[PDB]
RNA sequence: CGCGGUGCAUUAGCUAGUUGGUGAGGUAACGGCUCACCAAGGCCACGAUGCAUAGCCGACCUGAGAGGGUGAUCGGCCACAC
RNA sequence: GACGGUAUCUAACCAGAAAGCCACGGCUAACUACGUGCCAGCAGCCGCGGUAAUACGUAGGUGGCAAGCGUUGUCCGGAUUUAUUGGGCGUAAAGCGAGCGCAGGCGGUUUCUUAAGUCUGAUGUGAAAGCCCCCGGCUCAACCGGGGAGGGUCAUUGGAAACU
């Protein structure tokens, strides 16, 4: 668990969808918004808020994502190795990159990258365009994400030993 | 499938077709036979003229030329612009380009080609229209 | 029979000139059997680089120099070389 | 009827490590006893002892977890296969996860990590990659 | 000397005098999906006495064209 | 082509100020047109990434083609930050060299010196706005031209040299004695926005 | 002579100097290259044959790469000259 | 010395002769007025136009690029949309109605051996030009020149023996 508190978090908006519900009147119109609030340091949520206007759906998925904030591992200004991230119809394949190559990627993926703080890295997906699912799969890849001291230590050599 | 399967029966891609058929043929009056030449454009001479229906969504009175390319090919054609001088045995010259609209025309006559007159009064895309700097 | 001769090259009113052993039915800029050196003819002393070596042994194997190429060859002293290899 | 006991054997390794089981059997082989101990050396398993019986041998391979039960061996991957046997040249020898995870591989000088391969300037058959 | 190419077959016809039809039985790489697959080369080799037999192991050198299609000679039979 | 329209209004436009001083900005900073003055809705991604490549084109006065080969060479040096590497070759272009050396005030200026000829690298006349010069390679003025009124007020009037340009007054000749730094170039622009445009 | 590079099986049989042998002649030269005899062989689902299309390549365009497309100019080879 | 009084150099005079094209509803950077009224027309897709049109025409602005700009044509990409790299087949397209089986594909453990595959070294070659890397010449660049590297399911030959 990563408390929101002492982090500077700053929030962007990803997609702001109106939805429906059908009423016996006719059409109940409501915003969902999908936001992702991240550190610029390795710490990065999403949030999901839906309301009949656009900045109370905003707010509400601003505190969302602050509650379910992640950290990333990085090696510099790039993720530390390869790593594809599936959830639903979304698939992302994130890969480092060398320094000052900028951030290749698409879309929600974009915002995910910058908010988290990364500066380089290529990124492709495979799924859908979801933007929902294709943020999801972009944190289940960074999850995946391992740090060379924790493998280190896990496998019980040294991480010089390691590489 | 199966590597062998593979090997047994390699994979196949689809063909595409162009939208655009007639500027892709030659004709050799010779041996009298269509030849495969990719054109951008293509000559022809407007056998008939006038003004067709759009499809449901739409209501006006597109304007058309059918018209008979240098290849012997009869397409239907359309006239961007405001106004034309065109007639039946106008020659005209055909650029690719579909028109949502209507129903079969898949070729444009272009502007301030051949017998075709620039668009009167056009000022702004003035290339297109076929029209010179006033 | 095999000729050394100048094989043209460069940019247009800027010549530049390989030495090349070439069969003399062979196009000027075409098929040519070997490269032996260069020709740089817009230099105040004109520059020459040469393989001496292989030149003498495909003199020594019957090429026929062109006339500038001899002179070239003169120049670098390949062709005394030649001749007292002759002898 | 099986095609691949090398498969095999990894997929049973990524079974038992998906349930956390703590140990595992399988039938004992040449090329099997080279994978479970550069697994050991590599540190992704926590053991392995051999039972001799009279139908091939037996090979059990206890599990290595860390702190708070996470599972070392995040996943095996067969990459050799009979259907398509992959050879890698000295210079080819890949790397898993920029050397986090280690790639089985058997040359002339036999099964050995491609780390190791690349040291020899050796290529190779690619068995299997682990992370 | 130079050397012409030598290879290894099996007979799989003889009912012509002074003659052998083998096949080489090489394996060649899918060009798209590497594979081996098996690829069947047959030559037609003078025999001098007609001494091979249907299925037999031999080897062949390649020599001048002896007729139409011969190009190789028999060497050795090492199979029956 | 060469741009030659007002430099306020590119400058606004850009939000920043080209020139330095920041004239353009300090009156009626808003974006060209009748519809700037009004509030305007946020920009996109796309549109940041393209306002950064047009901030630097447009500091340097350069075309979109030659900005283009530019960066490529940029990113085939192999050592450092590939953002930082393009504007470290926009600084070495000849034009920048004159403007940093403060023989003309603007880059305008110094680049119709370099394409009148007035200015000489090593002694040798140079009309190429565009050439690209090197660390130690000396850039002066031509012995007729030393006495114009233009260069002489610029000269005297610049006060503040980047610490990599070396500069000699009365012989009016200059060099950079080392690569500038990404601090000593101008921090308002993102070099990483340009790399991922061009990216595209 | 080995190997490499188009489509179509809604194209499956093709071959009769054809396949091989013995001679003889012919060629710069091996050779059914040609001829007389002797046999009935040779090719083919690892695609024969047939149909359609096509000069081949170094190279060129694209692509992260795998690959996809092209075969101007330049050079090599080949073929052709109503 | 055809080029040719050609490149080039010097000196005098003058901001004076030398900027267009397309785009601005979203995709897409770029917005307002009139005129128009499912008409005239636009359009690559979504789709605009029925009297208050940022989507048509004009105007004023603005964006892109620039001696070019845009349209069409064709190829690649995006297209993982033939997926070897790199997809699938319960209900979205997709398991033959089922079995017996020739060829083919694949194949249990292990000792020894072989070296076809596999890995590796040396040699020869894969022309020149062109890509790419260094170094030079044209005031720069284009371009040109020099030296390299690369490029083969290559041939010969020497090694290794885990796997096939
Ligand atoms: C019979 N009275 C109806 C009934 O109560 C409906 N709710 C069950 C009620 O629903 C509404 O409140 C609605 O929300 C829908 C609207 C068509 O009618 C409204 O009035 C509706 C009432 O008129
Ligand atoms: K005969
Ligand atoms: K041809
Ligand atoms: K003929
Ligand atoms: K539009
Ligand atoms: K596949
Ligand atoms: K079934
Ligand atoms: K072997
Ligand atoms: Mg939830
Ligand atoms: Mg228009
Ligand atoms: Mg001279
Ligand atoms: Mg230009
Ligand atoms: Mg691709
Ligand atoms: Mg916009
Ligand atoms: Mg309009
Ligand atoms: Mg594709
Ligand atoms: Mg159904
Ligand atoms: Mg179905």
């Amino acid at each position: 668990y990563i408390d929101p508190k002492h982090l500077e978090l700053e929030d962007r908006v990803v997609a702001i969808n109106r939805v429906t519900k059908v009423v016996k009147g006719g059409r109940r119109l409501r915003f969902a918004a999908l936001v992702v609030v991240g550190d610029k340091n390795g710490h990065v949520g999403f949030g999901t808020g839906k309301a009949q206007e656009v900045p109370e759906a905003i707010r509400k998925a601003i505190e969302d994502a602050k509650k379910n904030l992640v950290e990333v591992p990085m090696v510099g200004s790039t993720i530390p190795h390869e790593v594809i991230g599936v959830f639903g119809g979304g698939r992302i394949l994130m890969k480092p990159a060398v320094e000052g190559s900028g951030v290749a990627a698409g879309g929600p993926v974009r915002a995910v990258l910058e908010l988290a703080g990364v500066a380089d890295i290529t990124s492709k997906s495979l799924g859908s365009n979801t933007p929902i699912n294709v943020v999801r799969a972009t944190v289940e890849g960074l999850k995946q994400l391992k740090r060379a001291e924790e493998v280190a230590a896990l496998r019980g050599k040294s991480v010089e030993e390691i590489i | 499938p199966t590597i062998n399967q593979l090997v047994r029966k390699p994979r196949k891609s689809k063909v595409e077709k162009s939208d655009s058929p007639a500027l892709n043929k030659g004709y050799n009056s010779f041996k009298k036979t269509q030849t495969n030449v990719n054109s951008p454009q293509k000559r022809g001479v407007c056998t008939r003229v006038g003004t067709m229906t759009p499809k449901k969504p739409n209501s006006a009175l597109r304007k058309y030329a059918r018209v008979r390319l240098s290849n012997l090919i009869e397409v239907t054609a359309y006239i961007p612009g405001i106004g034309h001088n065109l007639q039946e045995h106008s020659v005209v010259l055909l650029r690719g380009g579909r028109v949502k609209d209507l129903p079969g025309v898949r070729y444009h006559i272009v502007r301030g080609a051949l017998d075709t007159a620039g668009v009167n009064d056009r000022k702004q895309s003035r290339s297109k229209y076929g029209t010179k700097r006033p | 029979a095999v000729k050394i001769r100048l094989k043209r090259m460069g940019s247009k009113k800027s010549p530049f000139y390989r030495i090349v052993v070439a069969d003399s039915r062979s196009p000027r800029d075409g098929r040519f059997i070997e490269t032996v050196g260069t020709y740089n003819p817009l230099k105040d002393p004109a520059e020459v680089v040469l393989k001496e070596d292989l030149v003498l042994d495909w003199l020594s194997k019957g090429a026929q120099p062109s006339d500038t190429v001899r002179n070239i060859l003169s120049k670098e002293g390949v062709m005394k070389k030649h001749h007292e290899a002759k002898n | 009827v099986m095609t691949d006991p090398i498969a095999d054997f990894l997929t049973r390794i990524r079974n038992a490590n998906m349930v956390k089981h703590e140990t595992l059997e399988v039938p004992a082989s040449k090329i099997k006893r080279d994978i479970a101990e550069i697994l050991k050396r590599e540190g992704f398993i926590r053991d392995v002892e051999y039972i001799e019986d009279d139908k091939q041998g037996v090979i059990r391979v206890f599990l290595k977890y860390g702190k708070n039960e996470e599972r070392v061996i995040t996943n095996l991957k067969r990459i050799s296969k009979p259907g398509l046997r992959a050879y890698v040249k000295a210079d080819e020898v890949p790397k898993v996860l920029n050397g986090l995870g280690i790639a089985i591989i058997s040359t002339s000088e036999g099964v050995i990590t491609d780390k190791e391969a690349r040291a020899k300037n050796i290529g190779g058959e690619v068995i299997a990659y682990v992370w | 000397r130079n050397q012409r190419k030598v290879y290894q077959g099996r007979v799989v016809s003889d009912k012509m005098d002074k003659t052998i039809t083998v096949v080489v039985e090489t394996k060649k790489n899918h060009p798209i999906y590497g594979k081996r697959m098996k690829y069947s080369k047959k030559y037609k080799a003078h025999d001098e006495n007609n001494t091979a037999k249907v299925g037999d192991i031999v080897k062949i050198m390649e020599t001048r064209p002896l007729s139409a299609t011969k190009r190789f000679r028999l060497l050795e039979v090492v199979e029956e | 082509s060469r741009y030659t329209g007002p430099s306020w209004k590119v400058s606004r436009r850009l939000g920043i100020s080209l020139s330095g001083t920041g004239k353009e900005l300090a009156r009626r900073p808003y974006k060209p047109g009748q519809h700037g003055p009004n509030s305007r809705g946020k920009v996109s991604e796309y549109g940041m990434q393209l306002t950064e490549k047009q901030k630097l084109r447009h500091m340097y006065g350069m075309n979109e083609r030659q900005f283009r080969t530019l960066f490529i060479k940029a990113s085939k040096i192999k050592e450092g930050k590939h953002g930082v590497n393009f504007m470290v070759l926009l600084e070495q272009r000849l034009d920048n060299v004159v403007y940093r050396l403060g023989l003309a005030t603007t880059r305008r200026q110094a680049r119709q010196l370099v394409n009148h000829g007035h200015i000489t690298v090593d002694g040798k006349r140079v009309d190429i706005p565009s050439y690209h010069v090197e660390v130690g390679q000396v850039i002066g003025v031509r012995e007729k031209s030393q006495n114009i009124s233009t260069i002489k007020e610029a000269v005297e009037a610049t006060v503040g040299r980047p610490a990599f340009v070396s500069f000699d007054t009365e012989k009016l000749e200059g060099s950079f004695t080392r690569l500038p730094e990404r601090d000593e170039l101008y921090p308002e622009i993102d070099e990483a926005l340009v790399v991922e445009y061009y990216n595209q």
